[PDB]
Formats: structure tokens, C-alpha cells, sequence
């Protein structure tokens, strides 16, 4: 039963770790970057109607 | 003479026969004599900018011109009075008018026109050459202040023919009589001004001289310089009502100007019922805090225009009240109202949007008018010498701060003290994160506090670092739990919540811990640390903590209790007290470590 | 008393009225006379076209010499020859009488009841001047809605403002007829009334309001303005001008505790987006107009109560975020200009919830002026507190269940996860006709509350406990 706890944990602490240092950052950036874009054509959008 | 209506759309209005008309000239157009501002001129016809509502007008009204841009009228009564965005008074307009409402095209003077003032000569005669800016003249406003100073205007110079003597006056008789190449210059007990421009000044100085708010946390370890800006977030869960109504009542300040600069209403009503109850005790129980306080009020409902003008009215006034040599603290509420107001009336103009949909104007405009803050030397003869300290509070658009005015004002200010809700329910009452909030203007308070107190500084640090190391260490407290820390880490972890709880914890109702003045908490640090310091050096030589604990939990019971000490007694016999305790402590841990 | 010399001064002078034939041009939705003579802008007129039909209009813009009309009802079939304009010499004004209560009201005011005519005791401008601030003061106390998760929770002190934010597909107006159904004070009337107005509405859902209003009495305490989705936007865009108004007459000069719905402000905005268009304004954020901002003020913020006047005033606008986004700019104005929100989740009302509210999100920033002692029971503030963090406590709790077992849990986190199901099947679970006092409410907020050992109700204070935890 320890063996097999230790080892769980192990992998579960670790896996943790990845997602919250790995993933998060990467999709907000994405997120922000996708938000400029969508912000960047209404611009053009509006000047071509006020032209 | 008069001009004739030609077009009408919505808030825009075109009007004819306009020739001699600056660009921003004010308008007197329709009938009733709605305020309005010429924006665009092309050659005849003159666009027009209205405030109130156009429904109704009809072509061929006549138009009339005021004379000089948006300006705003000083002098004695400024006091106890409660103004909209535009220098409009609410209680004379509601008393004029017995209604509830603002009567559009409704005119009345900024300051009343009847009351009697007893003017008192100054120091000049006849025939003495003069120069603009130039005290020569007092008023007696209110048992607070009475040397409310009469200045001449900027912007005018010469000799004077002819100057009233002592008596009792109103504010529509020529008190003077300046002589120039056109004698027709005429002076009475007040003047107007443009908002828009900056007051002149002799010269701009370097604020040195802390201001003090009474708080603890808030002087202790992020202080603001008297002449400095700053900023707080603006939340609802938060609380600054604290905060503000303690700079009100507590600071050094001579003269507030709050400003209301779009909220909802409601708390509007709560603030005007609640700051005429406000009360200060200075050589007495001086009953108001509304002799000592200008508020411009500007609920949602008011006209764009004025929602606007706000910040620059208040600024405006606090840069009149700080060139008589007083100290003045303006307050803003929510510059994000304001931003969205500048945002409103650009896109009404039409005009080309910019990062987040704003205008382009927002970086300039915030920056000149941070800058108009400071500290001088007033313009006149005199040389007497004032001071503003303004301090805005930002409000998100919904939590984020990456909204372009929170970017701005934050490069802007010098000095943050972040809020949070958490806190609240565990009523930290004074609710600053102490890992956010900081502070920039050390480096010059250095300069102060050696001439007075020139141990602050490395006590002030000591606890930053001591706070950081806490709760860095709870960190893994958690993990491993406190069995693997030494006897130093768990007397750090509970020097850190006894300070959590005390030096920082106020009640601000209590008789003793409502108003904390300097000294009593610079005595409050030393002791701490001196505390924390003698028993971590008692372990150091080798002492089981637990038994020192236990002989010494009267001796931290003491020094929590200290705090409860009631100030305002000797102010010097607290200090003498404050030695003997430390005395107490030093040889209680001397005998212990026996 | 004297408002008589001013009633006849200006009553009894009939004046002329003009009538033109030229017909200039027509562009879409507009109309372009030629050669007026003194126009004004927002005026009313009446067009007559040449098969005799009627209908009316609104300026908008005047040049040298020139109008520019908008027909409400479409323009087809006019013509440049035959049509004559009729104007009027005045803006539009609404009929005011005491006795509009139980009597119904098209978008424009004309009674659709098959009644008499209003009888006007007055006329006015639709849209007011602004309140002045300085003579404005704060709620203090209560309004009883009769709705277990709002009164409890979100207790509306008059003089509030809390919207409801809701999505397409949901109950909202059942609601809405259920508060206005249940609506009242307390008493620890002959002062209370309630202004209905609907914008944008199927034909099914008006007959449904006018036929439940009718056989359950409450009709005579209300006053509906309603306005279906096929007529004119104008006419939208006018009838909460309307509605406000009258309650604003009737609160500020009857003294009357008056509460004001609207049940929906989404179709406002199409409406308001729709105008500008006419005109040339270029479209701002997500094509909404930029200075909606200002209009919505001028409409939310005729309410809250006044200083000398013992009347009052209350506002329940009804949101509908076009995807359940709170990013949308009407919620985030909304939220903006008013106090908290109240949600409506898609997930309850899918499990059968009725109402379907969560409670998680929602908010009252004016609740500590609401309750207390004789306002109400002194226990309200803290029950709200302990059952808000046990709700929020049992949620997560129902999470961890799933991937940490049930034994695993705590007593604690046991006794939270019966006490949330609980809680959601009979304190929110509310009949459509079933009307509890604030009392009830309280009594039952006990009763789900002795679940719990009596010590382990931290937030509560222990002289409450004491004194209502027994039986």
C-alpha cells in the first residue's frame, strides 16, 4: 500500500504541476492575442464605413 | 447682433449671423437661454454644442454670446456649498424653485449675491504700483478659517486711483480701481477664470513633507508625500468610505474638495447626508466638517458635459485655494466615469476611435492634469506658500485591470494602496494587501524623518522583510507542517501574526484607536521589533522557545495591549511610558534568559 | 391652490393649425417637406394620404427651411401629389389622471380596453427634467415580493434599482407576472401601486398578461402599457418615457409607493440601434449606438426616493444577454448604472427549478438598509449569510463527491451535500401561486438550517442562536 500511494501521488502532484505551470499561461496568451484581433478589424471595419 | 437658429439635430445646432465668435466661446441659445459651446466655425454658420435637451426649439431663435470660454467664479462663500459638474448651486436652484428637479433654462449666480462680507484693507495705498496675483485684502469666512485672502486676478497689473476702505460690502461693489493705459479697470470681491487653463505660478517646488492620515498601516509602511498623487482601486465590497472620511477628519489638510464625478445616485444621497454629521475636535468640537469643504456633485442623470468638467472644476478650485497659502487635498471617485464620459462625447462628435475604442486624447489629458498637482510658491507679493495632494480612486471595468485608463493612471501615480474584499469579512477593517500596495516617495521622506525620527526608515524595512519571510514560510508550513521549522521560524510566524493583529488591525471606532498621530506609532514599531529581536537573540544562545513563551506571554500580552492605550494624554508622558515599558521588556527577557 | 389661473391661462386659447401639400421626397422609413414655414423640432404630426388613411409621425432634423418626418407606421402607399401634412405646435404629451389604474394602454397611450377616453386630470412632457440630487435620500425599508429566493436573499429596499438578467429561452415573464402579482409591503394597503409596461412582446404572451391580470384582481392595482413586437419601433422607444412618467406623477404627487417593471430592454435596444440609422450616425461597439449610455441613465434614474414627498419609487428592469455573456454592453451598462443583479441559470431551470435562480452570482448591494428591527426580524442578515457560504460550501462538495468517494468526505462535507439538495428541491422550489410572507420564509430558512449541529454555525451570532435554534 505504500509503494503503490507513494507512486500515485508522485504522478498526481507532478501531473498538477505541469498543468497549472504549463497550460494556463499558454491558452490565456492565446486568449488575449485572439481578443487584439477581434478589437483590430472592427478598426478598419469602422474606417472603411465612416469613408 | 444676435444670431438666428438654422439647423438643429439631436445635441448639435447651427447657428447664423455668428461673426466675431471664438471657437470656444460660450452661447446663451433658444428662448429660455440654454448654455451651449461653439465647436466648429466656417465662415458665417457656427456649430453649436448643447447641454440640456433640444426638444421643442424652433428655427430663427435668437443666439446670444457670453464672452469667454467655460469658466468657473471664486471668491468668499465657496464654503458649505454643494455644486454640480458646471459651478451650478443645488440648494439655492431647489429653494428658487420649491420643485425637486433642475428646471432646464434655469440661471443663477455661482455665489450668493446678498450676503454682506466685512472686508478689511490690506497693506497697499494709493498711487503704489501693483502686479497681478498680489494679496490686498482679508474676509472672515467661518470660525475655522477666517483669513480668506483677496487676491488680483492673473493676467492684470498697473496703480491703483482708488481702493475701499474697512466696512461690510456684497459682491457687486468695486473695491478697487486699477489704473492702466484704459483706466476702466473695476475689481470686486471675486473673479472668474477659464477651467481649461492652468492657474500661472512662480515656481514649482519638490514635496519633502509627509502627509499624515492618522491609519497606522497607511503612514507606517506607504506613505504619501504632502503635494504628491496616488491612487486606490475602487470597489464596492472594499470600503473606501473608511478611508476617505478619515482624510477628511484626521489629516493636516486646510481645505477638501471632493468630487463626485458620476455615480449612481443613491450614493450620492448617502454621502451629502452623511458628511454635514461629520465632526472634528480642534480646540474644541468645531461642529462641521462642511466649513472646511467644497463638493461637486454630478449624478448619471447630469449632462454629459458637465459630467466632464468635473475634475477640471475641482481641480481648478484647489489650485485658487492652494495659491492663498493654503494646503489643499483634492479627491476624486471614480475616474473611470470619467473616461467613459470623455469616450461618450467623442464618439458623439464622430470622431476615429483608438486602443479599446477610446480617443487618443486620454494619455495627454490625464497626464497634464496629474501634472497640474504639486507643490509651489504662490505668485504675488507676499511669498506665501501652498500645496495640493490630489487622490484618485480607479474603478475596472469589470475586475480587469487591463483597461487603458488603469494602465495610465498607474504609470502615472507614485503611490498605491490596494483593497481587497477578502479582508473585509475577516475584517482587516483597514483592508490593504500588504503584498501589492506600495509606496515611492521613501526616498524623500528619508530626508524628513532623519530630522525627526532617523530610526523609521530601517524599522519600517524590518517589518516588510519580516512580513515577506512569514508568509513566504507559512508556505511550506503547509507542506511539512510547523514540526520540521526551528524555534526561529515559529517565532517569526507568530511575531508576524501578532503584528497582523495589531499594528495593522484597527477598529477606527474606538476612543484611542480611532486617530493614531506619528510619534505613538513610532514608539508602537520600535517596540515590536524590539521585542521580536531580543527573543530571537535570547534563542540564539541556546533557550527552549516554548518555556520563554510561557514566561513571557504577559510580556506580549503588555505589548498587545499597548496598542489600547489611549492617546491624547501627554503626548510626551506616552513616551515616557513607552520607555518604561521597553525598560520592562529588555530586563523581563534579561531575567528570563536566567 | 392657485393652479387654476394656470390651468385656465393657458387652457381655454384654442390656435389654428396649418396644413401643407408639399411633399418633397421620401427616402425609406422618412419624409422630406419642402417648404415649411417656422418649424420645430420634435414636433407631431398626422399625414393624410390619399386614400384617407391616417397615420403620424416625428420630426427629426430641420435645414433652412425644411423637415424631415418619420412615419411610425411604415410609409407605403404614400405619394408626392396628394398627401397633405398636418402639424401640430407642440411636443408630445401624455394624458395624466388619477384614475388610470385597472384601465389598459397601447404603446401610445390611446386605452385599448374598450374603455371611455382618460379624461386627462393634466398634461406633461414625457420626459421629465432630471431629479435634483440634494433633495434625493436613502431606501431604508422593505418591499415584499413574496418570493422565497429574492425576499430572503435579495431583500428590494425602496428606491432600488436591481435588474434581472435572464436568457432567451426562459420564464422570465412568468416571473415578472408572478412579483407583480405578489407585490405588497409589510406589516409587522392603500398606498401601494404598480406600473407594468412591455416592450417587444408575442401576442401570446400579452394575452396571457392581460388575462391573468383580469381573473386574479390584480388589475386595478396596475396600469399596463403594452406594445407587440410588429409595431413600430417609435412607439418602443416611447412607451417606457410613458410609463415612467406617469409613475413618477403618480408617486411625486399622490404619495404613493409605486413599483415600476419593464420586462425587457434587449428590444430596446434593437429599437434605439434602429434610430441613428435614419440618421446618419455611424454605428459604434458591436453596432450599438456609442451614447446609448446617456438615454439609459435618463431612464433608469428617475426612481429612489425623495426628501420632502412621502412617495417612492421602484425599478425592476428586465436584461437578456444575446448569448449569456456578461461582456455584452447592455448588462455591463446596466450593471453599471444599477445596484447588483439577479441571475436566472440554464442548468436549474433545465432540472425543473422553479424559479431557476442561483443564488451564487446574484447580489443586493442595499440589503443593510433593508432589514433589521421593525423594518423586519432582526435573524434576516445573518441566516443570509450562514445559508449563502453553506449553498456555496454543499456545491463544491457535490463536486469532490465524484472523485473522492462519499466516505472519504467529512461530517462537514455529508451534512453539506444532503443540505444542498435539500435546500434546492423546497426553499427555491416555489409553486407558481404559492405566496409565502417574509415570516414563512424565515421560519423555513430555520428549519434547513437544523441540519447542522447547533454549535457548528459559525457565522451566525450566538444570541440568535440561542434565542431561535429551540424547536
Amino acid at each position: 500500500a505504500f509503494i503503490i500511494l507513494d507512486e500515485v501521488i508522485k504522478v498526481t502532484n507532478r501531473r498538477v504541476n505541469a498543468i497549472e505551470h504549463v497550460i494556463i499561461p499558454r491558452t490565456e496568451n492565446t486568449i488575449a492575442y485572439i481578443n487584439s484581433e477581434l478589437d483590430e478589424l472592427d478598426r478598419e471595419e469602422f474606417y472603411r464605413l465612416k469613408k | 447682433e444676435y444670431g438666428a437658429i438654422y439647423s438643429v439635430s439631436g445635441p448639435v445646432v447651427i447657428a447664423e449671423n455668428m461673426i466675431g465668435c471664438a471657437m470656444y466661446e460660450l452661447v446663451k441659445v433658444g428662448h429660455d437661454n440654454l448654455v451651449g459651446e461653439v465647436i466648429r466655425i466656417d465662415g458665417d454658420k457656427a456649430t453649436i454644442q448643447v447641454y440640456e435637451e433640444t426638444a421643442g426649439l424652433t428655427v430663427g431663435d435668437p443666439v446670444l454670446r457670453t464672452g469667454k470660454p467655460l469658466s468657473v467664479e471664486l471668491g468668499p462663500g465657496l464654503m458649505e456649498t454643494i455644486y454640480d459638474g458646471i459651478q451650478r448651486p443645488l440648494k439655492a436652484i431647489k429653494e428658487e424653485s420649491q420643485s425637486i428637479y433642475i428646471p432646464r433654462g434655469i440661471d443663477t449666480p455661482a455665489l450668493d449675491r446678498t450676503i454682506k462680507w466685512q472686508f478689511t484693507p490690506g497693506k497697499f495705498q494709493v498711487g503704489d504700483h501693483i502686479s497681478g496675483g498680489d494679496i490686498y485684502g482679508s474676509v472672515f469666512e467661518n470660525s475655522l478659517i477666517s483669513s480668506h485672502k483677496i487676491l488680483l486676478p492673473p493676467r492684470s497689473r498697473g496703480t491703483i486711483t482708488w481702493i475701499a476702505p474697512a466696512g461690510e460690502y456684497t459682491l457687486d461693489e468695486k473695491i478697487l480701481e486699477v489704473e492702466f493705459d484704459g483706466k476702466k479697470s473695476d475689481f470686486t470681491l471675486y473673479h472668474t477664470w477659464p477651467v481649461r487653463v492652468p492657474r500661472p505660478v512662480t515656481e514649482k517646488l519638490s514635496a519633502d513633507y509627509p502627509l499624515l492620515t492618522g491609519q497606522r498601516v497607511l503612514d507606517a509602511l506607504f506613505p504619501c508625500v504632502q503635494g504628491g498623487t496616488t491612487c486606490i482601486p475602487g470597489a464596492f465590497g472594499c470600503g473606501k468610505t473608511v478611508i476617505s472620511q478619515s482624510l477628511s477628519k484626521y489629516s493636516n489638510s486646510d481645505a477638501i474638495i471632493y468630487v463626485g464625478c458620476g455615480e449612481r445616485g443613491n450614493e450620492m444621497a448617502e454621502v451629502l447626508m452623511e458628511f454635514p454629521e461629520l465632526y472634528t475636535e480642534m480646540s474644541g468640537t468645531k461642529e462641521p466638517i462642511m466649513k472646511r469643504t467644497t463638493l461637486v456633485a454630478n449624478t448619471s442623470n447630469m449632462p454629459v458635459a458637465a459630467r466632464e468638467a468635473s475634475i477640471y472644476t475641482g481641480i481648478t478650485l484647489a489650485e485658487y485655494f492652494r495659491d492663498q497659502g493654503k494646503n489643499v487635498s483634492m479627491i476624486a471617485d471614480s475616474s473611470s466615469r470619467w473616461a467613459e464620459a470623455l469616450r461618450e462625447i467623442s464618439g458623439r462628435l464622430g470622431e476615429m476611435p483608438a486602443d479599446q475604442g477610446f480617443p487618443a486624447y486620454l494619455g495627454a489629458k490625464l497626464a497634464s492634469f496629474y501634472e497640474r498637482a504639486g507643490k509651489a510658491v504662490a505668485l504675488g507679493s507676499p511669498d506665501r506658500t501652498g500645496s495640493v495632494s490630489i487622490v484618485a480612486a480607479v474603478s475596472p471595468a469589470g475586475g480587469d485591470f487591463s483597461d487603458p485608463v488603469t494602465t495610465a493612471t498607474l504609470g502615472i501615480t507614485q503611490v498605491f494602496w490596494g483593497l481587497d474584499k477578502k479582508l473585509a469579512q475577516r475584517k482587516h477593517f483597514p483592508s490593504i494587501n500588504t503584498s501589492v500596495s506600495y509606496s515611492k516617495y521613501t526616498n524623500v521622506l528619508n530626508k524628513f524623518y532623519d530630522s525627526n525620527y532617523p530610526e523609521f526608515p530601517v524599522l519600517r524595512d524590518r517589518m516588510k522583510e519580516i512580513l515577506s519571510n512569514a508568509e513566504e514560510l507559512e508556505q511550506v508550513v503547509q507542506l511539512v507542517g510547523k514540526s520540521a521549522l526551528s524555534d526561529s521560524d515559529k517565532i517569526t510566524l507568530d511575531v508576524a501574526t501578532l503584528i497582523k493583529e495589531d499594528f495593522l488591525q484597527q477598529n477606527g471606532y474606538s476612543t484611542y484607536d480611532a486617530f493614531c498621530p506619528i510619534w505613538k506609532t513610532f514608539d508602537m514599531m520600535r517596540a515590536f521589533i524590539s521585542y521580536h529581536d531580543e527573543a530571537q537573540k535570547a534563542v540564539a544562545n541556546g533557550a527552549n522557545w516554548s518555556k520563554l513563551a510561557d514566561s513571557t506571554g504577559d510580556v506580549k500580552h503588555a505589548v498587545s495591549s499597548s496598542k489600547f492605550f489611549e492617546p491624547s494624554r501627554g503626548e510626551k508622558e506616552v513616551h515616557g511610558e513607552f520607555e518604561k515599558l521597553l525598560s520592562t521588556m529588555q530586563e523581563r527577557f534579561a531575567e528570563s534568559t536566567d | 391652490f392657485a393652479i387654476n389661473k394656470k390651468a385656465v391661462e393657458q387652457g381655454f386659447n384654442v390656435k389654428p393649425r396649418l396644413n401643407y401639400n408639399t411633399v418633397s421626397g421620401v427616402n425609406g422609413p422618412l419624409v422630406i417637406l419642402e417648404k415649411v414655414k417656422f418649424p420645430r423640432y420634435n414636433e407631431i404630426v398626422n399625414l393624410t394620404l390619399p386614400d384617407g388613411t391616417v397615420r403620424q409621425g416625428q420630426v427629426l432634423e430641420i435645414r433652412g427651411d425644411r423637415a424631415i418626418v418619420q412615419v411610425f407606421e411604415g410609409t407605403s402607399g404614400i405619394d408626392v401629389k396628394k398627401t397633405t401634412v398636418e402639424f401640430t405646435g407642440e411636443s408630445l404629451r401624455i394624458p395624466v389622471s388619477e384614475d388610470m389604474l385597472g384601465r389598459i394602454f397601447d404603446g401610445s397611450g390611446r386605452p385599448i380596453d374598450n374603455g371611455p377616453k382618460v379624461f386627462a386630470e393634466d398634461y406633461l412632457d414625457i420626459n421629465g427634467s432630471p431629479i435634483n440630487p440634494y433633495a434625493r435620500i436613502y431606501p431604508e425599508e422593505m418591499i415584499s415580493t413574496g418570493v422565497s429566493a429574492i425576499d430572503t436573499m435579495n431583500s428590494i429596499a425602496r428606491g432600488q434599482k436591481i435588474p434581472i438578467f435572464s436568457a432567451s429561452g426562459l420564464p422570465h415573464n412568468e416571473i415578472a407576472a408572478q412579483i407583480c402579482r405578489q407585490a405588497g409591503l409589510v406589516r409587522p394597503e392603500e398606498n401601494f401601486s404598480i406600473v407594468f409596461a412591455a416592450m417587444g412582446v408575442n401576442l401570446e404572451t400579452a394575452r396571457f398578461f392581460k388575462q391573468d391580470f383580469e381573473e386574479n384582481g390584480s388589475l386595478e392595482r396596475t396600469s399596463l402599457f403594452l406594445n407587440l413586437a410588429n409595431d413600430p419601433t417609435i412607439e418602443r422607444i416611447i412607451t417606457p418615457r410613458l410609463a415612467l412618467t406617469t409613475a413618477e406623477y403618480l408617486a411625486y404627487q399622490t404619495e404613493r409607493h409605486v413599483l415600476t417593471i419593464l420586462t425587457d430592454m434587449s428590444s430596446y435596444a434593437d429599437a434605439l440601434r434602429e434610430v441613428s440609422a435614419a440618421r446618419e450616425e455611424v454605428p459604434g461597439r458591436r453596432g450599438y449606438p456609442g451614447y446609448m449610455y446617456t438615454d439609459l441613465s435618463t431612464i433608469y434614474e428617475r426612481a429612489g426616493r425623495v426628501e420632502g414627498r412621502n412617495g417612492s419609487i421602484t425599478q425592476i428592469p428586465i436584461l437578456t444577454m444575446p448569448n449569456d455573456d456578461i461582456t455584452h454592453p447592455i448588462p455591463d451598462l446596466t450593471g453599471y448604472i444599477t445596484e447588483g443583479q439577479i441571475f436566472v441559470d440554464r442548468q436549474l431551470h433545465n432540472k425543473g427549478i422553479y424559479p431557476p435562480i442561483n443564488v451564487l452570482p446574484s447580489l443586493s448591494r442595499l440589503m443593510k438598509s433593508a432589514i433589521g428591527e421593525g423594518m423586519t426580524r432582526k435573524d434576516h442578515g445573518d441566516v443570509s449569510n450562514q445559508l449563502y457560504a453553506k449553498y456555496a460550501i454543499g456545491k463544491d462538495a457535490a463536486a469532490m463527491k465524484a472523485v473522492v468517494g462519499e466516505e472519504a468526505l467529512s461530517i462537514e462535507d455529508k451534512l453539506s451535500l444532503e443540505f444542498l439538495e435539500k435546500f434546492e428541491k423546497t426553499f427555491i422550489t416555489q409553486g407558481a401561486y404559492e405566496d409565502r410572507t417574509v415570516f414563512e420564509s424565515l421560519d423555513q430558512a430555520w428549519s434547513l438550517l437544523r441540519i447542522y449541529p447547533k454549535e457548528m454555525l459559525n457565522r451566525i451570532s450566538p444570541k440568535i442562536l440561542d434565542e431561535f435554534y429551540d424547536r
